[PDB]
Parts: structure tokens; sequence; C-alpha cells
């Protein structure tokens, strides 16, 4: 009866360090639909940060994006983290940006 | 254009 | 070419929260174009349809609001829960054309804590009930004839603008943005290696990618992500295979794009 977040991390553009981009956290396929997501920079919580308008996909499940602009360095270090009540524990994506 | 709700579930 | 307008809708009660909160979000195919929000303290091509629009827009998503909200308690009896959960009613509705504008199908589907609970037949004038439940509903509504008006406005409101909007949007509605692609190349140890096939910057959302070895296809080792928003319009995928050092070139990443002049072929190089 409820089905747990899938969470992807990514920026908007191809990252280039020094060059303004936007960070992405995807998350989909969860329901119910209330959820909390934060994206994180060197492990403290970004302010400011935007989100989509509440979706679904065809099997029901919701989606939402949450995203702020971003200039990628090499020692900054970005990440996603989401609690929903299917986990226990908020779950942490780190930003890499291979993926 | 929304549709409207034809009658309660 | 073809297109659909969808309208999705969810309701969620909240006990000690108040009423519960209701939004509505309309798309013409990947394009989000309008958000009804009852908790609420649009696309460009959809401003210019002015004050007669907008406020019987805003009219029918009140009426909604309410009509959802005696639904949310009719199915809290339905199914013997409590006053104390939150619980959660979807709608999708809308319209497939073709590119003539023509009626392909309708669409109009519920569903009540994450399961299907009653659609409307692609006929149009039937429903499929899930359960006891709907059935209730079914009866409901069979006996209102609300088959009938929902039948109206698929084939009738739903289509007419739906062509409006697309009129109004073509220069973006119309256009698809085929991907921007390439091969990355990831040594995992000193004998295997990851090659990941990247599409960005597409539109609209629906897209094939796949790795093929030796012209067969990889559908078992291939790790492929959802497709995912930019943020800017368009989507983004990725692909990826593991494959033994020195063998990349048995591989092939095939790209399927409606913005493509015609299928990509593509592989690592070095």
């Amino acid at each position: 009866i409820q089905r747990t977040p899938k969470i992807q991390v990514y920026s908007r553009h191809p990252a280039e360090n020094g060059k303004s981009n936007f960070l992405n956290c995807y998350v989909s396929g969860f329901h119910p639909s209330d959820i909390e997501v934060d994206l994180l920079k060197n492990g403290e919580r970004i302010e400011k940060v935007e989100h989509s308008d509440l979706s679904f996909s065809k099997d029901w499940s919701f989606y939402l994006l949450y995203y702020t602009e971003f200039t990628p360095t090499e020692k900054d270090e970005y990440a996603c983290r989401v609690n929903h009540v299917t986990l226990s524990q908020p779950k942490i994506v780190k930003w890499d940006r291979d993926m | 254009f929304l549709r409207g709700r034809a009658y309660v579930l | 070419g073809s297109h659909s307008m969808r309208y999705f809708d969810t309701a969620m009660s909240r006990p000690g929260r108040g009423e519960p909160r209701f939004i509505s979000v309309g798309y013409v195919d990947d394009t989000q174009f309008v958000r009804f929000d009852s908790d609420a303290a649009r696309a460009p091509w959809i401003e210019q349809e002015g004050p007669e629009y907008w406020d019987r827009n805003t009219q029918i998503f009140k009426t909604n609001t309410q009509t959802d909200r005696e639904s949310l308690r009719n199915l809290r009896g339905y199914y013997n829960q409590s006053e104390a959960g939150s619980h959660t009613l979807q709608s999708m509705y809308g319209c497939d054309v073709g590119p003539d504008g023509r009626l392909l199908r309708g669409h109009n589907q519920y569903a009540y804590d994450g399961k299907d609970y009653i659609a409307l037949n692609e006929d149009l004038r039937s429903w499929t009930a899930a359960d006891t439940a709907a059935q209730i509903t079914q009866r409901k509504w069979e006996a209102a004839r609300v088959a009938e008006q929902d039948r109206a406005y698929l084939e009738g409101t739903c289509v007419e603008w739906l062509r409006r909007y697309l009129e109004n949007g073509k220069d973006t509605l119309e256009r698809a943005d085929p991907p921007k692609t390439h091969v990355t190349h990831h040594p995992i140890s000193d004998h295997e290696a990851t090659l990941r096939c990247w599409a960005l910057g597409f539109y609209p959302a629906e897209i094939t990618l796949t790795w093929q070895r030796d012209g067969e296809d990889q559908t078992q080792d291939t790790e492929l992500v959802e497709t995912r928003p930019a943020g800017d319009r368009t989507f983004q995928k990725w692909a990826a295979v593991v494959v033994p050092s020195g063998e990349e070139q048995r591989y092939t990443c095939h790209v399927q794009h409606e913005g493509l002049p015609k299928p990509l072929t593509l592989r690592w190089e070095p």
C-alpha cells in the first residue's frame, strides 16, 4: 500500500567548474505524497530551494523535482536527502557528475 | 480546460 | 503529430490540519500549462486566454474541490476506515488526438490510496470497477448518467481546447528537440569498464536508449535510469553496460527520438 521514492541527483546542464548551473533532485515512484527533500552542500541544508507542482505518473505514483541554482567547484560536495514514511532513516544520495 | 465533476464517488 | 491533454488531480485528507488539500495540474503532452491548488495563497500561451477563461476554470475548480471533499468522506465509509488517517483520491482525465485534431481516445480514471478504483471504459459509455466499493460508485454513476456527461467533455470541450492550445502554443508544443548524445567510459577494475550512453536536452520525454553487443540487445545487462526532467522543459536519460576491457567496439548505443532526423548509432570514441 506504500511505495518508496526513487531518487536521482544531477545537474540541469553538464557540469563545468565555475559555471552557473542548476542542481536537481528528482524524487519519484512514491506513495503517499508527503515527502521531505533537502539539497545539501558539504553536508549542510541549502535555503530557498524550489520545487515543481505535485503530479503523478500513470501508475499513480508521485513525482517532484527540487532544484536550486549553483556553481559547481572541484572541492564542494552536493547531495540530496530524502525522508518518506517508507524510510526508517533519511536516505542520502550524492551528486556524481557522471550519473 | 477543466472538467466539472458530475457526481460524488 | 499526435497530442494529448491530461489533468492530474490529487485530493488528500489531513485530519487535524484543516480540510483536504486539492490540487489539479494540467498538461499538454509533457508541458505543464496550469495548476490549481486549494492551498494557494501558468504557461505563456495560456496567459492570452483572459478573464472569461480563468473565472470559469476557477469556478469549476472550486466546485470540484467540494465534490472531491465529499467523495473522500464517502470513500472512508466504503472501506470502513477511521477518521484518524490521511487518505488520497486521485484522478487522471483528458483526450488524445491525431495530427488532424480528431479524437483518438478519451480517459477518465480514479484511484484511492494509490490503487485503481474506477475508470471510464474506452467506449466512453461504461465503467470498470475495481472492487465492491467501486461497484457502489458505479451504481450511483449509472443512475445519474455520469458517463454521458464525461463523454460530452471528452468529445467536445477537451478536443476543442486542446486544438486551441496547440495553435496558441505551436512554436513550443509542436517542436520536438532532439537529444544531445555522448558515450562515456569509466574503468571499474583492470578487467572491466562502464560504457554510459547519454541523452540530454530532448523533448518530448519519450525516448529509446539501448545497448547492443554484436547487434544483440543487452536488455538484461543494461542499467537504464528513469527519464528525468532537466528543469527547462527538456529531459535526460542514460543507459550503461559493463564491458570487458578491450571489447568496447563490440558495443553500440542506439537512440530513437521524434526530434532526430534519423536514429543514432553511437560508439565509445577513445
